[PDB]
């Protein structure tokens, strides 16, 4: 009671399997001499499900016996990722797109099963295979050597190049480094995916995506910088539903048309998925443009092209430039920790926060506030919302 | 407020602050028969919820009869402990070796304060929260990346030091003269009677000098000698004290000094009418709990190191781009650089013209002012503030 599936790019995974109170169903690719039968993975979700004895709870299991590291959702019923102990970092940035990308699963297969199932989540679990297909054969290097971006070109650019370039990066930093790149060639996208994900912490590189020229990908709604092609008419899809569905919003960048296109911010992001979440859930019971610039990003792409480009000269200025904005986003968090009670009263803070930052300019504002964001939690809804 | 224990089928001791007050309230025997092995788990390690938050559970043995003896912890929330397995794994699996490796001798108590000082080693290095501990991982993997910079700033007494800096800073008039000649390269001579009024002062300061190598300070703590020229070779603040004199005597010295004076409340340094240290210290700052004040002022003083950075490796500037070279056409031009690119203004040009020097001098031989003791200055009239 098995069915297989053979695709290109071969596989880092093993099996998915469905609980009942053992198996139900098991979906497994097609790995030429696999290392291991089928009662071990029955059996062994028999070791990970009946052990507790509403929401949607998590289990991550390391098995250093066999030599397989397990990911599980529980609801009586539970879905398994089954996954080697051959990598242990890779999938552990991919924690938050595989967790939300079962759980929306868990959430219609949960009501379609309350209406009254294999053929309602073979066409769920066979995109997520298909995403740990695609970051094992493209996603990223940790080590970006910054001779294959935009930096090194000993010229920002002549006429709309420089405006692209602060755009670009401006908008990527404001929209709290969430990106997606579009283009009609494969060089060029790469070069954009690259200089774009220079700007990243490497935990956040491993889980933006390089390019394919090939084959067919999608969009997805946990990568950071993705760089999907358009078709041969001159298209794409970018989907409504699952843009809302990133935990944060999205550059739509792209190139040979050079524009740079934005999204409302993450409270207005959050509060509109939690606005389109619960009325899609109550069935059966957009990109608006870049709204000002900066300060920080035009100095430094002012003052980084004067430096020569293969002398290591530039990734040092860039790792100081990294560095103060790390730093001001680590002193904005403690001015709000310490403006209210860290979180008793309500914020009403923001002018001195602003004069005495060094951050009167809002777009420069948005950068810090992003990156603040991205490490604390939660607080563009306590002060904008 | 967090809590750590360990496990077998019951609690066996509190690590934490072992069996505190009413921080410590939820039994022990609630997270215990839970947290063992249900499915009956060779190092078999896991994570849960368990809707407090479920931890790390590093399953282990002891083969000897007493097998099951797991170790736990607990916290918070949940992606400060999700978020974080990469560096709970490898310090857990080898904490355990020394009972692993230890009392696994004694069966063809040792090493029972080893595990019970790393591991409260383990809880003090993650005592603070989800979002310090990312924020330090940043820092610490962007000071490796740059190295030239690092020591011009780099040094919980910074809590002290910087809460005392913003007392300095808004509670004493005429300060960004003080300051600039701080960022400047001019000795400031802090003088003054009541020894720890002028050590508080001394070590609330030190935060803005551009140290010469990487080596610690040079700075120095209440000497009381008549300081001829080598004591304003070797050290750029220093701590002098009043004797019921040495202000005339001192005042010889002029072309080196900021004479700060406590009991006196003036000093003796140039003018200052520049824009980069009042945004470094303004006068009034709504800013509170000065340890944040610290965090402005490093991430500022990172960003000035950045243009001295800028200032010191371009090659259009410094070598002269014509066959014989003209101070006329270099000294403009590095001033035409310093003015419209940076943007500095007519003494912040000074103080970005002496980092660069510091920089300078350690890339090329890492000796400043120990085997090439330079001090430069400059013939500007410093005033009497009063």
């Amino acid at each position: 009671a098995k069915t297989e599936i053979a695709l290109s790019g071969k596989s880092p995974l093993l099996a998915a399997t469905f609980a009942y109170w053992r198996v139900r169903h098991i979906w497994a690719p097609k790995t030429e001499q696999v290392l291991l039968s089928d009662g071990e993975i029955t059996f062994l979700a028999n070791h990970t499900l009946n052990g507790e004895i509403g929401a949607i709870d998590v289990k991550f299991f390391v098995l250093s016996e066999k030599g397989v590291i397990i990911v599980s959702l529980i609801f009586t019923y539970g879905l398994s990722i089954i996954l080697p102990q051959t990598e242990l970092s890779f999938y552990l940035p991919l924690h938050r797109v595989c967790v939300d990308r079962l759980t929306h699963i868990i959430r219609k297969g949960r009501i379609w099963m309350h209406k009254e199932i294999i053929p309602m989540l073979t066409g769920e679990v066979i995109p997520v295979m298909e995403l740990l297909s695609s970051m094992k054969s493209h996603s990223v290097p940790e080590e970006i050597d910054i001779a294959d971006t935009v930096l090194n070109d000993d010229d920002i650019g002549d006429s709309c190049h420089e405006g692209f370039l602060l755009n670009a990066i401006s908008s990527h930093l404001q929209t709290c480094g969430c990106s997606v790149v579009v283009g009609s060639s494969a060089e060029k996208v790469n070069k954009i995916v690259r200089t774009l994900c220079l700007f990243l912490t490497p935990a956040e590189r491993k889980c933006s995506r390089l390019c394919e020229a090939e084959s067919s990908f999608k969009y997805e709604s946990g990568l950071f910088v993705q760089g999907l092609l358009k078709d041969s008419t001159g298209s794409f899809v970018l989907p409504f539903r699952q843009v809302m569905y990133a935990p944060y919003p999205t550059t739509h960048i792209d190139v040979d048309v050079n524009t740079v296109k934005q999204m409302p911010p993450c409270h207005e992001h959050i509060y509109n998925q939690r606005r389109y979440m619960r009325s899609e859930l109550t069935a059966f019971w957009i990109f608006q443009d870049v709204l000002h610039r900066d300060t920080l990003v035009k100095a430094f792409l002012d003052q980084v092209f004067q430096l020569k480009p293969g002398l290591s000269l530039r990734s040092t200025f860039l790792a100081q430039f990294l560095l103060v904005l790390h730093r001001k986003a680590l002193t904005l968090i403690k001015y709000i920790e310490d403006d209210t009670q860290k979180g008793k009263k309500p914020f009403k803070s923001l002018r001195n926060l602003k004069i005495d930052l060094d951050l009167t300019a809002e777009g420069d504002l948005n950068i810090i506030m992003a990156l603040a964001e991205k490490i604390k939690p939660g607080l563009h809804s306590f002060i904008f919302g | 407020f967090i809590l750590i224990s360990e496990f077998s089928d019951t609690k066996v001791f509190g690590t934490f602050d072992l069996n505190y007050f009413s921080l410590r309230i939820m039994s022990v025997d609630y997270q215990a028969s839970f947290v063992g092995h249900p499915p009956g788990s060779y190092p078999k390690l896991n994570f849960v919820e368990d809707s407090k938050e479920g931890a790390f559970a590093y399953v282990h043995h002891l083969t000897g009869f007493v097998r099951p003896f797991c170790m736990a912890y607990i916290s918070a929330d949940q992606h400060k402990i999700m978020q974080q397995f990469q560096e709970l794994s490898a310090e857990f699996s080898r904490a355990s070796e020394c009972l692993k490796t230890g009392n696994r001798k004694a069966f063809a108590t040792e090493y029972f304060t080893q595990t019970l000082a790393q591991l409260s080693h383990i809880e003090h290095m993650f005592r603070g929260d989800l979002c310090y501990l990312l924020t330090s991982q940043i820092d610490r993997a962007l000071l490796k990346q740059q190295h030239i910079t690092n020591f011009l700033f780099e040094d919980r007494h910074k809590k002290r030091a910087g809460q005392n800096a913003l007392k300095f800073i808004r509670q004493y008039p005429f300060a960004h003269p003080a300051i600039y000649s701080l960022l400047s390269g001019r000795t400031l001579v802090v003088l003054g009677e009541d020894e720890a009024i002028v050590r508080k002062l001394v070590t609330a300061l030190a935060i803005f000098v551009p140290s010469y190598g990487c080596y610690a300070k040079p700075v120095k703590h209440w000497a009381s000698s008549p300081l001829h020229i080598m004591d304003f070779q070797k050290w750029k603040l220093i701590g002098l004290q009043r004797v019921a004199g040495t202000l005339h005597a001192l005042s010889r010295y002029s072309r080196y000094t900021s004479i700060l004076d406590l009991d006196n409340k003036t000093l003796r340094c140039p003018l200052y009418r520049g824009t980069l240290v009042p945004r470094l210290a303004d006068h009034r700052t709504q800013i509170k709990r000065g340890s944040t004040y610290y965090l402005h002022v490093q991430s500022m003083l990172t960003q000035l190191c950045s243009k001295a950075f800028l200032y010191t490796f371009c090659h259009h500037l410094h070598l002269p781009t014509h066959d014989k070279e003209t101070e006329e056409l270099v000294a403009s031009r590095q001033m035409s650089f310093l003015k419209l690119t940076l943007g500095l203004v007519n003494e912040d040009v000074r103080v970005v013209q002496y980092l660069a020097e510091l920089l300078k001098l350690h890339y090329m031989q890492e000796s400043p002012g120990t085997s090439h003791p330079m001090l430069r200055f400059d013939y500007v009239p410093s005033f009497l503030y009063k």
